[PDB]
């Protein structure tokens, strides 16, 4: 009951200590139907060159770590043919499978929350100011939450308790989420469908959802146990569609 | 008990009768870009009579093409010398030293078969000033050593006990010795070409010698005699049977250089003539 | 006694022979000289879509 | 086991043999010594109109 | 064409061959290597009265 | 009849001037069956992360160009997850779809031969010598045939007429092949199954087949027509399998 296998394209993930799988709102990803479309040209569907697991770079979970976030898309814009299909079209559409891995021994302890937040609009550390995109995202590198109130210009207000959105961090369980409790499991898996108020959208302009990893119980260990404990993310697009082919944009 | 086995004869196609035509069918117009070879016969382009053809493609099947004996090795050895390494012959088994059989085999990438092996041994007297003696019949021993077995150091070494190695004993004046060998390879078929290395670091030994490893042959005189020295020559002949071949290749154009590689010197495509229109005239009074 | 009788190679425009196997291994048998099959389409027509030969190759 | 049994050449005024093929190619088989057909009329009577041999050749 | 087909010698725990006779005399045929009969009682038990082997030999 | 579409994974190729498709010997790629296997461990099959079109870098067809060759595999060892699955296993197995593109105008002329040669063993320019692997292959970069006899040490004898194998170049039509005739079509497509004398093999040690592109009729044009005419290759693995997982090798 704890072993699982997931195959997509030419990639496969195995796990021996999984809890279950979260399907965001009971809805699996699927293609756009004819009585819900507005764009008229025939779309392209690569179907194995884009729908496969891509791995980002890892972060180091330390004894005093506030947490991390990524923005999707724009974290996969340099990933193979998914990124190339993003650069040549005006409209795109895709669901995702997210898989977070972190293993440790039976003498370690700690607890992480893994949550996906749709339309996570963030605020600036200067209240009479506006944010820029570098402070929101660094591609495949993670942004870091902070330990206290932040200051200075152009940075995002990132104290963990408010999640940078002006809410209580303990209520983020309203979104699709799982937990990694080091004594129970070593991986989390979330299946996210396409969620928007329009049927397709431009993938450079709009961040569809933010992935947050926040430790509630810090990492602890004793005399000569291993000190280096990394966390790794792996994401696979599903039912990917593109419309509006023209010359390649340049950021 | 007797069992009747039927043999299907296979002849070539008959040509059918054809008359004049004026239509939109264009059998003679094609496109070679597809990689396809046109299946047109004379009856598609001219007017033909009906012919019943009785010719058979029997001598061009692979089995009849390859089932003949060919020389693959020749070697010499003495009864008396001052070297003790020239008293016996030894060599590693392959089919790469005589160019005729080896060019014939290299028309295909992979081959699988059993073998029939024959040996032809002859002896002669060494040139000395004083001749004249009667010698009894000579006996010869042939031993096959699979990889890993002990190697003889002389003609009196214990290894000629041949307890588990197969050997042949033979005496001159009889029919040539012969025996058959099954398909012995750790792979599913033999390999004539290997575009790879022996070490995982993409270096070491390149090409054919990586894969063969089929043992050695040793040959000696058994008499241990002859105050006047003699010299023997042994020749080996291979004949494949129960054959199967895969993936045909273009025939070798350049001449061979050595037995290990496919190394070559650049050669022309053909020889020349006077001009692109030259015709030899042969009807003259 | 395990005898095989089969036809001989003749011409066109009494004719069979007998064989007995003497040895325990099949590698000792004589060659199979009378099997004549062909499959040229493997090398001359290796295309995905069929080409009729009275129709144009393209268009 | 794919054995052929056929009659031997004897005289006129126990007599069969067995054969097994050992090799994969038909060019390895032994000769076809027992096929005896004839068609001499191809060389001795190659005429368009038939000649009866009790009738005159002409007239 | 007078072909004989018979089984080959194999092991225990495609397997037949073909033969044709080419000559008019039976002294030209190959050896009969596949006939295996026995009759040992001719040499080991040549007695007038039968001996049961569970009974005494005499008395 | 001239338009074609090929989908694999998340990638798609369209063409409007194709001739047909060559299936190497009438055999499509497929997985290994149970009555032909020898290795006993359960194999991995990624199936969309590896089986998709990868594009190599292009070459420039000039007026006097002898030709080019690549070696497969080892030209895809740095391509996404196919390369990563190559580095962690001892045994691999795959078929391929090859697609070569070269377009030009109705005022240009030229003819190319596109051929796949299994087990293409090559010779050295020094006859009393041996070859090395750098002279055989440069990964995604092409090796170049020559115009005359080559000399010096450690280079491959590469005059085009002998194809570096000691044969006549006009007989290479015995292998699976197509032609690109600039007045007829602009692309070639070959589907190659797995061809070897053993059911699986190590992918770093053995080159399974060589791809050769040789112009028979040189490129020609007139007064002010375009001079730059590139050629591009794109390859997709099919039915990819791996066995023998251990730590990653290092070249």
């Amino acid at each position: 009951d704890r072993v699982r296998s997931i195959t997509l394209g030419n990639s496969t993930i195995t796990t021996q200590e999984s809890a279950n799988v979260v399907v965001a709102y009971g809805r699996w990803p699927e293609y756009l139907k004819d009585n819900e479309a507005t764009a008229e040209d025939q779309p392209t569907q690569p179907d194995v060159a884009t729908c496969r697991f891509y791995t980002l770079e890892s972060v180091t979970w330390e004894r005093d770590s506030p947490g991390w976030w990524w923005k999707f898309p724009d974290a996969l814009k340099d990933m193979g043919l998914f990124g190339q299909n993003m650069y040549y079209h005006y409209l795109g559409r895709a669901g995702y499978t997210i898989h977070v891995q972190c293993n440790a021994s039976k003498f370690h302890q700690g607890c992480l929350m893994v949550v996906c937040v749709p339309e996570a609009e963030m605020g600036c550390s200067q209240v009479d100011g506006t944010v820029n995109e570098h402070s929101l995202s660094e591609g495949e590198t993670a942004k870091k939450f902070a330990s206290t109130s932040t200051n200075g210009t152009n940075t995002v207000q990132s104290i963990v308790t408010n999640a940078g959105m002006g809410v209580g961090v303990g209520n983020l369980t309203i979104f699709p989420h799982q937990w990694i409790n080091l004594r129970t499991n070593n991986c989390a898996t979330i299946v996210m469908p396409y969620i928007n108020n329009v049927p397709m959208d431009n993938m450079f302009r709009h961040h569809n959802f933010t992935l947050m990893i926040i430790p509630f119980v810090p990492l602890d260990y004793s005399s000569d146990s291993s000190t280096y404990v990394p966390i790794t993310v792996t994401v696979a697009p599903m039912c990917a569609e593109y419309n509006g082919l023209r010359l390649a944009t340049s950021l | 008990v007797v069992e009747a086995v039927e043999n299907a004869v296979a002849r070539v196609a008959d040509t059918i009768s054809s008359g004049p035509s004026n239509s939109q069918a264009v059998p003679a117009l094609t496109a070679v870009e597809t990689g396809h070879t046109s299946q047109v016969t004379p009856s598609d382009t001219i007017q033909t009579r009906h012919v019943r053809n009785y010719h058979s493609r029997s001598e061009s099947s692979i089995e009849n093409f390859l089932c003949r004996s060919a020389c693959v090795y020749m070697g010499e050895y003495h009864t008396t010398n001052t070297d003790t390494s020239k008293l016996f012959a030894s060599w590693t088994i392959n089919a790469r030293r005589m160019v005729q059989m080896r060019r014939k085999l290299e028309l295909f990438t992979y081959v699988r078969f059993d073998m029939e092996v024959t040996f032809v041994i002859t002896s002669k007297q060494d040139q000395g000033t004083q001749l004249g003696q009667d010698m009894p019949p000579l006996t010869h021993q042939i031993m096959y050593i699979p990889p890993g077995g002990p190697i003889p150091k002389s003609v009196t070494d214990y290894t000629w006990q041949t307890s588990t190695n197969p050997s042949i004993f033979w005496t001159e004046g009889n029919a040539p010795p012969r025996m058959s060998i099954p398909f012995i390879s750790i792979g599913n078929a033999y390999s004539n070409f290997y575009d790879g290395w022996s070490h995982f670091s993409q270096n070491g030994v390149y090409g054919y010698n990586t894969l063969n490893h089929m043992g050695q042959i040793y040959v000696r005189h058994v008499n241990g005699s002859s105050p006047l020295p003699m010299t023997s020559t042994v020749r080996m002949y291979f004949k494949p049977k129960h054959v199967k071949v895969w993936v045909p290749r273009p025939p070798r154009l350049c001449q061979y250089k050595n037995a290990s590689t496919v190394n070559f010197t650049p050669t022309n495509i053909t020889e020349k003539r006077q001009s692109i229109n030259y015709i030899p005239e042969t009807v003259k009074p | 006694m395990g005898a095989q009788v089969s036809t001989q190679k003749t011409g066109a425009h009494i004719i069979h022979y007998t064989n007995i196997n003497y040895y325990k291994d099949a590698a000792s048998n004589s060659a199979n000289r009378q099997d004549f099959s062909q499959d040229p389409g493997k090398f001359t027509e290796p295309v995905k879509d069929i080409m009729v030969k009275s129709l144009p190759a393209l268009n």
